[PDB]
């Protein structure tokens, strides 16, 4: 497994994932990672992007997801199904995902992580997602639709 | 004394030089920090746009 749930009192508050050799989790997700190998890692607070990160242990280096900055318009996969990306916006049908789903990765047709979900906005029949993505030059950026609620 | 002493009467040229360096250096160092903070904010802005 490359995604690990985060639980504070036994309920799932969010998910953590290993991307590119780093462990990622949102700042707003409280609790401990079920994997003690990751929970014991001291994480840096990247308040610029609402993400905590650390170095993957050598024993966990094999459980790493590849990422890419090449995210053309189309459909992407995640734990709840397909995700549609257009006009520099990530969108899912309304009711697909909610509180507790932040930190899930979005994968392309080759299994490469293209984004990490932080939250979203319900726009009628579709829900727009707040995601952390890399621009056309591969630089990490945070995309936040106005009024997005952290999940 | 036939004269009148003032607050700055005793401050020598070397004393003013050190005061200017200490005041100027600390002020310049503060401005460097503020400028770098503002410049990086623009760098991050261009990253999103």
């Amino acid at each position: 497994d490359k995604t690990f749930p985060i639980m504070l009192n036994g309920q799932v508050n969010g998910y953590a994932c290993v991307v590119g050799g780093r462990v990622f989790k949102p700042l707003h997700v409280e609790g401990r990672i079920d994997n003690e190998q990751l929970a014991a890692i001291k994480l840096k607070k990247a308040s610029i992007y609402d993400l905590e990160y650390g170095d993957v242990p050598q024993c966990m280096k094999s459980d790493t997801l590849q990422y890419t900055s090449d995210k053309p318009p189309g459909f992407y996969n995640w734990h709840h199904g397909a995700v549609q990306y257009e006009n520099n916006r990530f969108t899912v049908p309304r009711g697909v995902g909610g509180k507790g789903d932040s930190g899930r990765p979005i994968l392309d047709n080759k299994g490469r992580v293209v984004a990490i979900v932080l939250g979203g906005v319900n726009e009628g029949s579709r829900t727009a997602l707040s995601v952390v993505t890399w621009n056309q030059k591969g630089v990490t950026v945070k995309d936040t639709p106005e009024g997005s609620e952290p999940w | 004394a036939q004269h009148t002493e003032s607050f700055t009467s005793a401050i020598s040229a070397t004393a003013w030089s050190w005061i200017k360096v200490l005041v100027g250096g600390t002020s310049a160092f503060i401005v460097l920090g503020l400028i770098a903070t503002a410049v990086v904010a623009l760098v991050l802005f261009f990253h999103r746009h």
